[PDB]
């Protein structure tokens, strides 16, 4: 989610990979120098000789500038010896690897060391450690044993490949001959080398008892934090870990640093009760602990989650209206407060500030603290709340409360590159749900900002004109303006539009139905919109990559893409391509998304358009699998981020969309009660609110969940289908209670599977006329949220809308398809079948 | 001393 920060290319409206070397030559000979696919490491290769089929590794952590002399070091003490070995490539990849965010069973890994056997592993551990005694101490590896005091350290675990089905990796044992890999934040020797472990060991040469230390807060890099307790009191305080030379920033800047600075700037800000003030400081052990003064209550954003309200109560929003008074009012001069001892709060936003039962509100974290007139670039930037034309440090603090302060009226994140169109959206938006009364509060206190920048800084902002934007609720009007949109973004790259991240991130999404050109090339077809377009890249991009797309999935692979191409017309290639699917694989997923039941239902609906009962005894093979995978544990392991074991999606309610459409062709009710069954088990995980009369679904993470990725318009669609195969009306009152979602009044970002888009869903599920424009009309404010003018046309921001997106998954695409079904009355509209637009009538009871 | 430093990295979580 935080990978949302690596897209930001400057000057695109778009997600696109934000573009930047340890230098050594003098190579001996058979010293084979190669990158990877696009890894961060450098492989120096030697000879060829069996490197063990696992063994004891040796690493080198290094500090950024050392670093340079640290390899030219060690690899001379590795070329001499004839030892095999890997770096870090770049600055970029030492940033990454050790950044504040980095994994914590990854980090200070910066040359990796392979020798031969355990005799020089116990002798480079030595030759090594000598070579490099006169540099800075770098930062600690937790996953590794550390050798004596060195930068040197050591773990037993895999020289190359070794997986276990998709177990994560691994190293061949004996009589298992697995043994998956532990990379975790401790030390994890296996035990069939027990043996040398111990020999190890013994060649290896009251502060905290002070507090309780019961829960962990967060981790991270930089260190954790904790839920201390300190007797000599009870007073319950936060403490701040800070390992040296480890969460690297963009400034060159370790996590010491970001402990005197949260030190310097958090001195003289002791006199001021909102800012958080500290209990010590000390350097125990390697680390430090600077222990915080603790604070009860929640912060911005969990209050937001919680308080905000979001189901349409008719009369009640003024109630947070003194709430986001009480709170901001206060924040205005606090920062005020602060300002007159020279020092800027460095990173405002909702997560950084706290509110208890009584709206009290402090600014707590200082890693960011700076000093105000000074233009250093900000150590972290939380796109958003900040903006790349800020020049001066306290400008950029009071910038922050400026976004902030719609923010708390509207929750929906927006970054710099959008927030021109889209501030018209919200404005309006607030305007029309809180009255001209808070509108105006909001203009000035952002007026007010404006006036607290001008102090430090040249910053004429444009003016207003709400005006300048108004809603569309014609569907046929949206439809147009976003296929024109889609239009006139045609990359004429691989991909064929911009799309979310996942299009560089995951596998095959430069091609997939999901992010990649074929969920737009199929949207341009239902349009019957830019067929030479779509022709021009089917030919000359898809058809050359399609043998080439490893997953078979139906969002992410080839079963989607198989239903684009024999929709148009290339029937002998999907024919061939089911040939091969046939035996590809049956594997343990079942989901709708990328698993059997997604591949299953495109199976089906090739079987309803060929007749062919070739693609029939497929359906009935693939169910087989999919009862054994139900069997193999009522449990759903996860791949993408946002996935989640409930819903259509990839949860067991879209498991039951295939289990529908097979009864809708077989006529057999054993599949009706397994469809039945795998609702009912999603229903089970939903939470009906009592307060107000919505079932959202309730994930493992206590999320609440509406949306059409792991939420209950997703369970809703469902039952719609199971109903509509079967002539039943089963679950009408858990059905009604979902339908209530219509009554939203916003979401956090606008996409079909996560934001407002699931919403559109809701009215092509009502079956009333009368009631499905009222509710059509609800959705569609909601919509209008995100729906961005341009030029003649509309576009459509990706997700948490810093980038526009134009694919199914979160851009304009996804958004088409559901505006489609509502005037088709088709809630699966979305999902890649072959000639989905006879598909209802042909599964219908 | 480095056997709670450490062990801390192995605590609580939800």
């Amino acid at each position: 989610n935080m990978l949302y920060h690596r897209y930001l290319k400057p000057n695109s409206e778009y997600y696109k990979k934000i573009e930047v070397i340890y230098e050594l030559n003098d190579i001996p000979d058979t010293y084979a120098v190669f990158l990877d696919n696009e890894s961060v490491w450098k492989h120096y290769h030697v000879k060829g000789s069996t490197l063990p089929e696992q063994g004891w590794k040796i690493h080198v952590t290094s500090s950024l500038e050392d670093s340079k002399d640290v390899l030219d070091k060690v690899a001379r003490l590795c070329i001499d010896k004839k030892i095999e070995f890997k770096h870090l490539k770049d600055k970029d990849s030492f940033m990454k690897m050790n950044s504040k965010n980095a994994n914590r069973a990854s980090s200070g890994k910066f040359i990796t060391i392979y020798p031969t056997n355990n005799e020089v592993f116990v002798e480079l551990l030595e030759m090594i450690s000598l070579a490099i005694q006169d540099f800075k101490k770098g930062p600690y590896i937790l996953n590794d044993k550390r050798w004596k005091n060195s930068n040197v350290f050591y773990r037993y675990g895999g020289f190359k490949g070794i997986f276990n089905e998709h177990g994560e990796h691994c190293i061949r044992d004996k009589e298992g001959n697995l043994i998956k890999d532990q990379r975790n934040p401790f030390y994890q020797v296996p035990d069939f080398v027990k043996d040398f472990d111990d020999y190890l060991n013994t060649i290896n040469n009251s502060r905290l008892g002070k507090y309780k230390i019961e829960t962990a807060l967060s981790f991270s890099n930089a260190g954790g934090v904790y839920l201390a307790t300190r007797k000599k009191d009870n007073l319950k305080v936060i403490i701040k870990e800070a390992r040296p030379s480890a969460g690297l920033d963009g400034a060159a800047q370790d996590a010491l640093a970001r402990q005197k600075i949260e030190y310097d700037a958090l001195k003289k800000l002791k006199d001021v009760s909102g800012v958080v003030n500290l209990i010590e400081y000390f350097q125990e052990w390697e680390h430090y602990f600077l222990v915080e003064e603790f604070i009860e209550g929640r912060d911005l954003r969990q209050w937001i989650a919680q308080e905000f309200p979001f189901f349409e109560d008719n009369n009640g929003m003024s109630n947070h209206i003194k709430d986001v008074k009480m709170i901001l009012l206060q924040l205005l001069d606090l920062i005020d407060s602060m300002h007159n001892q020279g020092v800027a709060m460095g990173d405002l936003q909702p997560a950084n500030i706290m509110v208890t039962e009584d709206l009290t509100v402090r600014i707590i974290d200082f890693e960011t603290a700076m000093p105000v007139n000074s233009d250093d670039r900000p150590a972290m930037l939380t796109t958003g709340f900040v903006s790349h034309e800020m020049k001066v440090s306290g400008a950029r603090d009071w910038f922050g409360f400026k976004r902030l302060v719609r923010y708390l009226a509207l929750p929906v994140l927006t970054s710099e590159d959008l927030e021109g169109y889209l501030q018209y959206n919200h404005l309006n938006w607030i305007k029309e749900n809180y009255g001209y009364e808070f509108y105006s509060f909001i203009v000035d206190l952002q007026e007010k900002c404006d006036k607290r920048i001008k102090d430090y800084q040249t910053f004429i902002p444009k003016e207003i004109n709400l005006n300048d934007q108004t809603s569309d609720f014609n569907l046929t009007s949206i439809i147009n303006k976003l296929i024109i949109g889609v239009e006139s973004s045609l990359t004429n790259d691989e991909r064929f539009i911009n799309g979310d991240i996942r299009q560089f991130e995951m596998n095959g999404g430069k091609f997939n139905f999901l992010t990649g050109g074929s969920g737009a090339a199929f949207t341009l077809t239902k349009n019957k919109s830019s067929i030479a377009e779509v022709d021009k890249w089917i030919q000359s991009v898809l058809l050359d990559n399609l043998p080439l797309i490893e997953e078979d999935g139906l969002f992410t692979g080839k079963t989607g893409i198989l239903a684009l191409l024999y929709d148009k017309g290339y029937k002998e290639v999907v024919l061939n391509e089911l040939k091969i699917l046939k035996d590809n694989i049956n594997q343990t997923d079942i989901s709708i998304r990328s698993g059997l039941s997604g591949i299953g239902l495109f199976v089906i609906s090739l079987y309803l358009e060929t007749e062919n009962k070739e693609y029939l005894k497929l359906a009935k093979d693939l169910e087989r699998m999919i009862k054994l995978n139900r069997a193999k544990d009522k449990q759903l392991k996860v791949k993408d981020w946002m996935a989640v074991d409930i819903g259509v999606i990839d949860g067991l309610s879209g498991v039951s969309l295939f289990y529908s459409a097979l009864y809708s062709v077989t006529q057999n009710q054993k599949y009706l009660e397994e469809a039945e069954v795998l609702i009912k088990e999603d229903l089970e995980s939903t939470k009906k609110d009592d307060v107000t009369g919505v079932l959202q679904t309730v994930d493992n993470k206590n999320r609440l969940l509406p949306y059409l990725s792991g939420g209950s318009i997703g369970v809703a669609i469902s039952i719609w289908f199971l109903n509509h195969v079967s002539g039943q009306d089963l679950y009408r009152e858990e059905m009604n209670s979902i339908l209530k979602l219509s009554k939203t009044r916003c979401t956090i970002s606008g996409g079909l599977f996560d934001g407002a888009g699931s919403f559109l869903l809701i009215p092509s599920m009502v079956k009333n006329d009368k009631n499905r424009e009222v509710i059509l009309n609800e959705v569609l404010n909601l919509l209008n949220i995100f729906l961005i003018e341009k030029n003649s046309y509309y576009v459509y921001p990706g997700q948490f809308s810093y980038r526009l997106a134009d694919d199914v998954y979160t851009g304009s695409s996804g958004i088409i398809l559901a505006l489609m079904g509502v005037i088709k009355g088709n809630p699966l509209y979305w999902l890649p079948l072959v000639n989905s637009d006879e598909f209802l009538a042909r599964t219908k009871v | 001393a480095m056997n709670t430093v450490l062990e801390l990295q192995k605590l609580a979580h939800d």
